[PDB]
Order: C-alpha cells, then structure tokens, then sequence
C-alpha cells in the first residue's frame, strides 16, 4: 500500500532558522530520515525513529507514536539545505524540498 | 531490626540464561570409533538420550528462536567435524592433468521411457549426453612412466574455453581457485540423529504449546536433560526427514512485513517423494602415487535415460492449498501467487540433497507453479542434475570430490518443510501475492527444530528472611 | 521460606511454587549440581573444560558457605540482622506466594552487601569462640 | 565394627583383618584417594581425565556425606533405625569375623534404600533444629 | 597470634606486620586461592593444566583441615600439647614481633610431626565420642 | 618405587589372558611410534626406476 | 633463475637535483636488486610459463 | 627509567658478560623505504599465490 507520505513538499526557509518535516507511515515498521546533499550521495541521518546517525550534530531530531513522524532541524546551516526522503524497509517518501533564502 | 535475620539457602531452584557448550549425545548406539564413521564416531559420545521430561507447575518463561545460539553451536560442531574429518583423506592435486574429451557411446543399452533402442545420446538425454569421456596422462607409482587411463565426468566438474574455444581441452572447475579431497570410503556417514545434552549446572527447558509463533511467552514449559532426535540433514528450498506440527500448518518469520527475511513454513503432514538414479554405474578405480587410489565413473551399464524424483499430485497439491490458506490469514484480503525460484546459484536456485552419498540437484519449477492459495483448477516429475565436486556449505572455501556409488540408488524422505522469501517493491496492489522458494543457511534448517528449547544456568544459592536469630531467638512475621 | 524436603522429583521440577514450597527440593538440586552427566579429535578439550566450570562453580560455592560458618548445610539460620536500610520487605509474599525465581529479582542490586556482613559477623563470633575458650 | 585408629600403614595393608580392625586405617584411605600422583603429544589429555575423576569422584562422595550431616568426620553415627525389611543381619560375624571386603558384598542389593533414608531424616532434623531455634 | 578480621583490603596487603597484626586476612586469603582469573591451539592443556593444579591444591589442603576436625573454620583450636622436644620458642615475639612470613620459617623442620599428632588427638577424640554416644 | 605392602588374609582372583594392561600397553606402544614418526621424512621421491 | 640488472623507465632521484641514469651511480634500492625470470609451473601441470 | 641512565650486568669486570644500559630520555628514530612498490602475483599450484 502506500505506505509512506511526506508534507510539506516545498518550503522555503533562511540560514539559522528551525526547519520542519512531516512523514505519515501507514503500516508498523521502522522509520528513517535521509539529506540527499544537491548534485551528491545522499547519506543516513536518522533512523528507528528519533536515534540519530554517526557524526551527525544535535541539531537533527524527531519522534512519534504510530503514524505521525515530525521532523525538525535547529538552526538549519547553509550546508545543511537540500531534499529529505522518508523511508520504510524499502518504500521511499515523495521528497521534501528546502530551499536557502 | 529486633524480628528480623537473613537465612542463606542451597539448592535453591533458580536459573538464569546463560550461554555454555553442549555435550553431544548419540542415538545409543550406531557408532565405530575408529573403524568406520557414521556421523560423529571419533568425535560425539555414545551415551543414553533419554530426555525424561518434567513438567513445572507455573513457570511462565520467554522464548526467541532466532536468537537461539545453539544453532550457531549445531554450525561451528557440524564445520569442525566434517573438517576434521575430511583432513587426512586423499588430496586431488595429481590429478589436474590437462584432460581431452569427447561424447560418450553406448553399447546398446535400452531406454526406459520408450519402447525401443537407444539410438542416440542426444534424443536419449539424460545421464548420457550430459556426461563427457575424459582421458588423459597420469603419473603412475615409480614417477617416470605415464599411461591413458580414461574415467567419464560429469558436464559441471569440467571447464572448457579457458582452454580456448577450439581445442576440446578441459580441466577440473577447482583448480581455479582451490585444491579438493576425496571423501574416504570408510568414513561416508549419513544423517544419524544428536541430542544435545547440556553440561552440569544448566538445564534445558523446553515449550510445549506448540502453536507460538516462535517468540514471546510460553506457559507449558517443560525440563529436559536431553533434546530429542535431531538430524542433521541439509536441504535447500525444502525440509525433509523433519518433524511435525500438531495442530495445522506452522508460518515463522521475525517480521513478516520485512520481506528480505525468510518464512519458514512447518508442515503438519508429510508428503512423499522418492528420488531415483537407474542405471548401474561401474566404479572405475585408477592410482595415483605410490599409496592413493582415485575413484571414478566408468561405463553405465543398464538403462540410462533417467535422473528423477517423483512427488504424489493431489498431497502435495492439498498441502500448498493449506499453506496458502494460513498465509492468506496473515496477509488479509488478497490471494497467493506461488512462483518459480527466483534465481541465484545452482545450490539454492534448484532443490539440494544428498542420497547414498550422491549430491543431487532438482530443478523445482514444475512444483511451485501455482495461483489462489493453491494450484490451478499422477505424479509431478522433477528432471535433475548431479554434481561430483562440491562445495561444502554454500560458499565456504573447503571443496570436495564425491566418489561415485556403484549400481543403481534409490532414496525415500519425508516433505516437512518449506523456505520462502516475498517479493519486494510495490505496485501494492498487484505484488502482495506473490511468494517464490528461496535457498536457505543450515541455520534456518535447524532452527525449525530447535525453536522449542533454550539454555538456562542454575544459581543454585539464595537468601531470605527467616524467623531464626543463630542460636538466640525468634521472630515475629506476616502471612498471606 | 521453608519446608519439609524431598529427593524423588528427580530435577527441577518446583520451580513455580512458593518458596515455602519450594524449598522442599533442596537435596535434589544440591545433588544434580555437580553428578553426571557421564582419529585424533579435540572435543576432550571441550568436555574437559566444561566438567572443570562445573567444579569450580561448586567449589566456589561451597567455600562462600564455608566462610559463613554453614558449610555442611543447606538451610543455615545466620546472626547478621536485616539491615537498617531495607526495614520494608514484603513478608506477606515472601511466606506463600513469591516464587524463588520471582524472588531472586527482588534481591539483585543488594546481594552484595549480605556477603560482606556474613563474614564480618562470622570472624567477629570466631574470635569471641577464642576468647571464650583462651579463659577457662 | 569399630577401632582406634591409625595412619602408619602406608596405603591399604588392611584388608583382610574382621572390620572391628580394618575399620581403624580410616585416615590413610581417605589421604591417598585424592592426594598423588603428581614434540605435540595428546596424552595430557589422559592425565587431565584421569585427575578430573579422580576429584569429581572425590567431590560426589563428600557431597554424599554432606547431606547426611556426616561431612567433616570419617565415623559419622546417624539415626536412620535398621531398617524394618532386614532384622536379620549375621552382627556376631559383623564385629570380629568378616572383613570389609566380604561385608561389602552382603550390603548390597539395599544400599539404595540406605542412601534415600539417611537424607530423608537429615532433612527432617534439619528443619526440626531451624523451628526449634524460631520458636524463641 | 589473633585478632578481628577484615576483607575490603583485596589481597595479601599484609603481610610485614606482626601476626597479631596479620592473622586477619583470613578470608579474603581463602577467597584469592581458588577464585579467579577466569585455528587449533594447544594452551587450553595449559590453562586446564593450571585450573587443576590450583583445585588440586585447594582440595588438599581442605581435606588435611578435614582431617584434623578443623574444616568449617579459618581458625581452629585443637587439642594436641605443645611437643615435648620444644618447650623452648620465643612466643614474646610470636605474639607481636614476627610476621608470619619470618614465623614459617623457624616452623619448618618440625612441622611434618605437627600433622601426625593432630591425626592421632583427631581419631583418639572421634572414637571416644562415638563410645560416649554408644554408653546409653 | 614399587613400596609394595603384604596383606594379611586377602585371597583375589587372578586371569592373565583378559588383562586389559596389555591392551593400554598395544594402544600406547602404537601411538608412541605413529606420533613419533610423523614429522620425520617420506620416501616418495624415491620411488624413481 | 636466471637474472640480470634492472631497469629504470625514467624515474627521479630525491638526493639530487636530476633524473635517474644509471643504476650503479643512482645506487640504493637499484643496483642492490636483482631482476630474475624463471620458468614455473602452471596450475594444470603441463604448461609453464 | 624514573633516575637517569641505569647499567646492569652480573659482572661488569667479567668482560664476556653482555652489558645493558637503560635509559631516562627517549630518542626518536624515523626509518622509511620511499618508493612504491608494486606487489606482483604468481600463481603456483593449484591455490598458492
Ligand atoms: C531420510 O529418511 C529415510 C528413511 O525414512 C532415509 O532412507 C535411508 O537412506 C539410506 C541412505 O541415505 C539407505 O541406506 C542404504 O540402504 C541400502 C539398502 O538397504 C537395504 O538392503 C540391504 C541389502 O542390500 C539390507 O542389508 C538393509 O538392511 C536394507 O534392507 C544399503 O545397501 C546401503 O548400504 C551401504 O551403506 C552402508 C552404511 O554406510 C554401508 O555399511 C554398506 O556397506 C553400503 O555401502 C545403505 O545402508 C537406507 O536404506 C534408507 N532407508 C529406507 C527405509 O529407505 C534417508 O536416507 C533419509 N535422508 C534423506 C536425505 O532422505
Ligand atoms: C516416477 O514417475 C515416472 C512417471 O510417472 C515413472 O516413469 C515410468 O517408468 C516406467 C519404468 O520404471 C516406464 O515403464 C515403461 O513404459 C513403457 C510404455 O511407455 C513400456 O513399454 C515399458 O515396457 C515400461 O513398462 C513408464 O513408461 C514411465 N512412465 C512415463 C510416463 O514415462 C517412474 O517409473 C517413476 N519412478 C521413478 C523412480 O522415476
Ligand atoms: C527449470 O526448467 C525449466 C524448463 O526446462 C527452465 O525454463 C526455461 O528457462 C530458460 C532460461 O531462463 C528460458 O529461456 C528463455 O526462452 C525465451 C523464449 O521462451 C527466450 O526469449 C529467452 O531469451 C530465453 O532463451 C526458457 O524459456 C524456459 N522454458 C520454460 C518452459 O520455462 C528453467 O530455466 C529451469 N530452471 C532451473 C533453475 O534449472
Ligand atoms: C483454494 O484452492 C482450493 C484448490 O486449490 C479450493 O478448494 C477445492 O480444493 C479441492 C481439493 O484440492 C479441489 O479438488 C481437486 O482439484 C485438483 C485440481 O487442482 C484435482 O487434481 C483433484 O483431483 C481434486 O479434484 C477443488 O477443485 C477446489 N475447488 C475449486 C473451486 O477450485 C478453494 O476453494 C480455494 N480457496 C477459496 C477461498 O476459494
Ligand atoms: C633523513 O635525513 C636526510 C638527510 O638530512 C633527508 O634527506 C633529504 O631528503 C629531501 C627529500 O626528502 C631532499 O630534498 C631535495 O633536496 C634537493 C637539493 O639537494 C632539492 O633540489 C629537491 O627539490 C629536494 O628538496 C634533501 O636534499 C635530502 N638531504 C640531503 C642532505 O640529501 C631525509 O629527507 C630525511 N628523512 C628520511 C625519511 O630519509
Ligand atoms: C570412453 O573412452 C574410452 C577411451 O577412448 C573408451 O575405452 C576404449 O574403447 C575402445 C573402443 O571404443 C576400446 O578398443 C579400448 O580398449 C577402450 N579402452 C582404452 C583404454 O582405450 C570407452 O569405451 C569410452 N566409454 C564410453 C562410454 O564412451
Ligand atoms: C624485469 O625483467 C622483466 C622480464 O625481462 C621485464 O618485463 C618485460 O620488459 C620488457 C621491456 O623491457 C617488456 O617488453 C615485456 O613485456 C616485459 N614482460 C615480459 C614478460 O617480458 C621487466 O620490465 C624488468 N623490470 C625491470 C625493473 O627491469
Ligand atoms: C546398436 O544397435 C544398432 C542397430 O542394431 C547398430 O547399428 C549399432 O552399431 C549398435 N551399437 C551402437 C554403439 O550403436
Ligand atoms: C504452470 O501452470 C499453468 C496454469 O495455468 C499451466 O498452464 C502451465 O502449463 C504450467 N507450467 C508448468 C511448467 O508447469
Ligand atoms: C630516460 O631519459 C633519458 C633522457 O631523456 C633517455 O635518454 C632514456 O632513453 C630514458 N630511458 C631510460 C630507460 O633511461
């Protein structure tokens, strides 16, 4: 089914202010965060819900209970900015755009 | 603290879950231990496994299999035997001579599956015309004199067009990358059952309420000194010679919506087969060296044209349409879709066994050929092919050659299980369905045998409160 | 906390009763802790040192009995009082309905200190034996 | 049936003599048991077996007598009447005439009866003693 | 010669003082004997090797303490006199000069007599009290 | 050193031919020469005409 | 084995301020190795390289 | 050692004796092969590189 889902899609937002992302899992199972870095590999940043990945700074948080993950990124640097995927033992989210103003 | 002592107390029944070595207890008795090995005769211990099960009145414990370390201690016991063993026997090193080759001839044999003749290997295709007659320069006892022997090889044991592709040239496929061994005569053993029986100070508790799904409670818990009979058999895509369930069919996986991680489906009823390879084949013995002698293939006399394993239609047939229908209880509101085997290597894309000493492999896309928690709406006859050089397990270093057995073989066993993987990415509407046999480590064989017991440590010292002062006086104290 | 015991239930087999009830099979566990169970190959070193884990299991305990002058017992009353820091067990459960596997639980975190009060009272009524007998 | 005992023979030079006699060597039996003896080559192997017997053997018969309430002495006198299915045994060839030796074979077919009893009354004096020592 | 013992110093931190001041170790000596530390190779003989040495020790020396009716006990008073060949050593320093490290040495040469005797006071005393117990 | 001891009125049954001590005594003289002779060298090469 | 000096295909040299000319005066590592070419068996037996 | 340099031997005037000196202060030693060498890889036998 569809089992993963991701708003807001666009988002606009300037150096040294709080980002947030929103993905809905439809069925029980892991979730995970990704930055896919523009024109680069995207890498891990958070996985089995609010654990962060290695080398990773405190900025990157999130949580949930069931469906609902909330995603929020404190004092999003310049470098920080890209495209954030959600997901789930194999489905990918839609993809959410953030932009530096 | 005027009404109140400790008290230090032994023997007391507590146990926590430790990890320790198991004593390996044989079937009592089947063993040689230094003329012949059956499974384990210089190695496992021939005493007594009598499990004398108890039951407890009212434990309640937690059980895991896949955690279960003793599989990993089955697999190390199981590496370290057949290493060990195979170590002194014949290495296979003389006899990477470059070797020419040519098709086979048959001196008037007759066919099974038509009323006439052989005439011809191509059209009387099996055994004959995916064998190919091998000679070639061996160095005889005194070093200095070479001689044509001839032995015949099956088309797998054989490499050609690294020797060019004009040159009817061929090697041995390991002297690529390794050197094999000849299984001994003497030490050829076969799936004798273990029990495992644990060491002084541990117990091995055991569930009863079969119908757990492998992991959390259990509330029938039992006491063993001995597990049962395990066999150590080794198949892929399909368990045989298992047990069975007591109630209906038995699904495990740790998650079932995590489809990279295999379902292991446990029968309640057995289904037949029987596998065969007529033909009575002629074991060719030639020397090598001063003291080592090689064994091979020659002529195949009798009639030829079959390699077959044979499965009852409507058992099988009824025990994929239960299979389907439990599988349709945990994936509600759509059908099941078997499907042929999804591919990868020859041990795992084909069913594997070993009969007499013979390493069989079975294609298996006549069997998983289904549609709605069953069949689409008489025996199934499953054409296979048969390996001398094998791997030992799957893709570990150590290699082997299989002697070939003389005459006619012929193996019965029992169908108790079967391995399945789920199809991946989604188009959800159209993938949930589909389910294919998939290959299998020794460890899901085995766990499907010891999902049932875990291992346990006694402590057997406690302290409590008692009404004792040491040599002084009483106490005062509660109740219920 | 006690009973009057018994040797025929073989192993374990209680478990699951109160300890009251429990504590009736002590003999059968004392008994089944170190009996049994009984071409070149290496398994020798594996029975080897199992058998050699079980007697230095048994031997250590033996000895922790020893030092608290109980050694040769299995129930053994004891003088160290219950310290001024728990004053607050629950007794009532303790007596009927508490396990001792359900027990063992409610003792970790502690058990650390018990030992250490056990010699000290044992070599304190040692030396107080001496002084005793030094007199007549 | 009983002597004063000794240690001077060495090892088991008595044997023979009526058990009134042989019982006295108690001492030496008990020493030697366990005391003693003490390029890749496997026979270290036999020597660890055959000293890891040695000692479980060793550790299962004071076991044996620790559940009795006989650990720490060699004569142990207990409680346990005789029993009621034997009434019968030859006393006057006990104390001067047979030997251990033959003795020996005359108690078996019922030491197993013998080693159920004296645990049993252990046990029962045991918790006898503890209720004795709460009732205060 | 005596004195309150203790067990938070770990190991054998005395040593060097008298033995007034050094007999009080006891249990944590006892507890260091035997406790502790714990493709084909060999060293598993040598570590079992190890492991069976000490086990074999620990048990020689229990046994002997057995014998003499000591096992139970750290200390333990026994009846056997002061030999008649002695009567002579200089207890003023026994009791609070001499560390038991000097002590042992001034011991040997006379020590194998020590065990004998307390053999003997041991069975003498077992078979008087069993006659003690057999008068009624 | 054997130290051997005589007893006084022992009387025991003796069978020379089921002593298992020449047994153990096949057993070790065996092993002692295949464990011996082992590393030493092989005559293989030798085997020319 | 059969072995012959070795050959530079026109390195540098750090202790000098020029490219590499002849062995014995660039004289540490070459100059001190020997080159050497040598028939060795294949892994059939009867084909050598 | 914590006291500066230390020289020890059974006997210093029994001259065959070997003398080891230990010292206080550690003196930093940097060895180096520059050049990279290139591992070559022959076959032998069956599986022997
Ligand atoms: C799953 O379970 C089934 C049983 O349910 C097993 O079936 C057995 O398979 C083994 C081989 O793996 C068979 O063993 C062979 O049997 C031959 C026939 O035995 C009969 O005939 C002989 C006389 O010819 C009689 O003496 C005998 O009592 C039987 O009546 C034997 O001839 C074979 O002998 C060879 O092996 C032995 C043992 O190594 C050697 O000592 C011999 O010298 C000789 O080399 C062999 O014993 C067995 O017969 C099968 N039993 C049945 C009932 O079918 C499956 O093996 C098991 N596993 C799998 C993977 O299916
Ligand atoms: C497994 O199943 C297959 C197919 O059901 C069995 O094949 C059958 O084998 C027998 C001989 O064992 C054949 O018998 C011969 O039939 C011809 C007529 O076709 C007749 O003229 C001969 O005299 C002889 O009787 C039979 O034809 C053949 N069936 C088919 C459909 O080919 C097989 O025997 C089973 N068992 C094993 C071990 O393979
Ligand atoms: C088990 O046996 C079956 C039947 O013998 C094998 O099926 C055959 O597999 C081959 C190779 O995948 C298929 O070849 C393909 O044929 C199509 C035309 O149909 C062609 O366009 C492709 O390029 C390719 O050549 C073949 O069609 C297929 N036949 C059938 C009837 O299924 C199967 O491969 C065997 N599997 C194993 C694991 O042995
Ligand atoms: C799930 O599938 C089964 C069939 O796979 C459906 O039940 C009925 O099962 C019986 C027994 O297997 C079928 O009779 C048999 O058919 C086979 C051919 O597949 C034939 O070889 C046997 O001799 C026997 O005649 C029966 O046809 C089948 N019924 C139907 C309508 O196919 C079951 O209905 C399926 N589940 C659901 C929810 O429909
Ligand atoms: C060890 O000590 C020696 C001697 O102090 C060091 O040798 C020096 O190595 C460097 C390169 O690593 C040489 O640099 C070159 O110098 C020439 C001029 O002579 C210049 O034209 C080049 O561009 C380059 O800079 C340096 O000449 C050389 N010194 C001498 C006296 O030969 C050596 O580097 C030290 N380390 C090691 C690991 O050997
Ligand atoms: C396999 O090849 C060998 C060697 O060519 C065959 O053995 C020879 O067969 C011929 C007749 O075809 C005889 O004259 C020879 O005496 C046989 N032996 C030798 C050493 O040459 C053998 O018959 C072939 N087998 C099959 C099944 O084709
Ligand atoms: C070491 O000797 C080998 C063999 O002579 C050299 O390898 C050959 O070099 C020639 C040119 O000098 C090439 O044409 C060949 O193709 C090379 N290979 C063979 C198999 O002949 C190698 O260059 C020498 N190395 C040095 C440092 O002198
Ligand atoms: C087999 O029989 C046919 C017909 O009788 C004959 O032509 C042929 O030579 C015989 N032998 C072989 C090897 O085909
Ligand atoms: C697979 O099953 C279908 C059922 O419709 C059948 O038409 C087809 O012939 C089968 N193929 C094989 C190889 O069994
Ligand atoms: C190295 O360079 C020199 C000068 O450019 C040239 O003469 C020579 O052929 C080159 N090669 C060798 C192997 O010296």
């Amino acid at each position: 089914e569809i089992v993963l889902t991701q708003s807001p899609g666009t988002l606009s937002l300037s150096p040294g202010e709080t980002a947030i992302i929103s993905c809905r899992t439809s069925q029980y199972g892991s979730l995970a965060w990704y930055q896919q870095r523009p024109g680069q590999a995207p890498r891990l940043v958070i996985y089995s819900g609010s654990t962060r990945a290695a080398g990773i700074p405190d900025r990157f948080s999130g949580s949930r209970w069931g469906p609902d993950y909330n995603l929020t990124i404190s004092n999003l640097e310049s470098g920080d900015f890209g495209v954030y995927y959600c997901q789930q033992y194999e489905f990918f989210g839609q993809g959410t755009k953030v932009q530096v103003d | 603290a005027e009404n109140l002592w400790v008290t230090v107390y032994y023997g007391v029944p507590v146990w926590k879950e430790a990890k320790t070595t198991l004593f390996c207890a044989s079937d009592a008795r089947a063993y040689e231990k230094e003329v012949h090995n059956v499974w384990a005769t210089h190695a496992c211990v021939p005493t007594d496994p009598s499990p004398q099960e108890l039951f407890l009145e009212n434990v309640t414990e937690n059980f895991n299999m896949w955690k279960n370390d003793m599989v990993d201690q089955m697999h190390e016991d199981i590496i370290s035997l057949w290493d060990q063993s195979l170590k002194p026997c014949v290495k296979l090193t003389p006899l990477c001579v470059t070797l020419i080759c040519s098709n086979a001839t048959v001196n008037n044999r007759t066919a099974y599956d038509t009323r006439s003749n052989v005439n011809v290997t191509s059209i009387n295709n099996t055994i004959m015309g995916e064998m190919k007659n091998c000679s070639f320069n061996t160095t005889t006892e005194i070093r200095d004199k070479e001689k044509k022997e001839y032995a015949l090889f099956y088309k797998p044991d054989i490499v050609p067009l690294n020797e060019t592709s004009n040159t009817s040239e061929y090697r041995l496929i390991n002297c690529n990358t390794s050197a094999c061994t000849q299984a001994c005569p003497k030490v050829t053993f076969e799936p004798i059952p273990i029990h495992y029986c644990a060491p002084a100070g541990y117990a091995i508790l055991k569930c009863n309420n079969e119908t757990f799904n492998g992991t959390g409670p259990c509330s029938n818990v039992s006491t063993v000194q001995c597990t049962h009979g395990i066999r150590p058999v080794v198949s892929t895509q399909l368990l045989l010679n298992g047990s069975l369930a007591e109630k209906e069919i038995v699904i495990r996986s740790e998650n079932l919506t995590n489809n990279a991680k295999i379902i292991i489906v446990h029968l309640n009823t057995s289904v037949e087969i029987v596998c065969t390879r007529p033909g009575n084949n002629t074991r060719k013995s030639v020397r090598i060296g001063p003291g080592q002698t090689f064994y091979a293939t020659g002529d195949i006399i009798g009639d030829i044209r079959q390699a077959h394993c044979n499965i009852s239609e409507k058992q099988w047939n009824e025990t994929l349409q239960k299979v389907g229908k439990e599988l349709q209880k945990h994936f509600p509101n759509k059908t099941i879709k078997y499907e042929r085997s999804a591919g990868g290597d020859m041990e795992i894309a084909t069913h594997s066994f070993n009969c007499g000493g013979e390493f069989f492999y079975c294609n298996t896309s006549k069997l998983f050929n289904g549609t709605y928690n069953g069949t689409d709406i008489s025996t199934i006859t499953l054409q296979c092919r048969i390996k001398q050089i094998i791997n030992m397990w799957q893709g570990v270093g150590r290699c082997m050659y299989a002697p070939p057995i003389a005459g006619n073989i012929t193996c019965k066993s029992n169908i108790t299980g079967l391995l399945l993987t789920r199809d991946g990415g989604t188009n959800s509407n159209k993938t949930e369905e589909t389910f294919r046999p998939a290959g299998g480590d020794m460890r899901d064989n085995w766990r499907s045998e010891l999902y049932k017991y875990k291992v346990v440590k006694i402590e057997p010292l406690g302290v409590a409160p008692t009404r004792c002062k040491r040599r002084v006086v009483g106490r005062r104290r509660r109740r219920r | 906390a006690v009973g009057i015991g018994a040797v025929f239930l073989g192993f374990l087999g209680a478990a699951g009763s109160t300890m009251g009830a429990a504590s009736m099979t002590l003999t059968v566990q004392a008994r089944n802790l170190l009996s049994g169970i009984v071409k070149l190959t290496v398994w020798g070193i594996k029975q080897l040192q199992a058998r050699v884990l079980a007697v230095e299991r048994y031997l250590r305990d033996q000895q922790l009995l020893g030092i608290w002058g109980c050694s040769g017992k299995l129930i053994c009353c004891t003088n160290v009082p219950w310290n001024s820091s728990w004053s607050n067990r629950n007794l009532s459960e303790i007596w009927d309905n508490m396990t001792w596997l359900q027990w063992d639980k409610e003792i970790s975190n502690y058990t650390q200190i018990i030992y250490g009060l056990l010699e000290e009272s044992q070599n304190q009524q040692e030396k107080n034996e001496q002084d005793l007998l030094a007199l007549d």
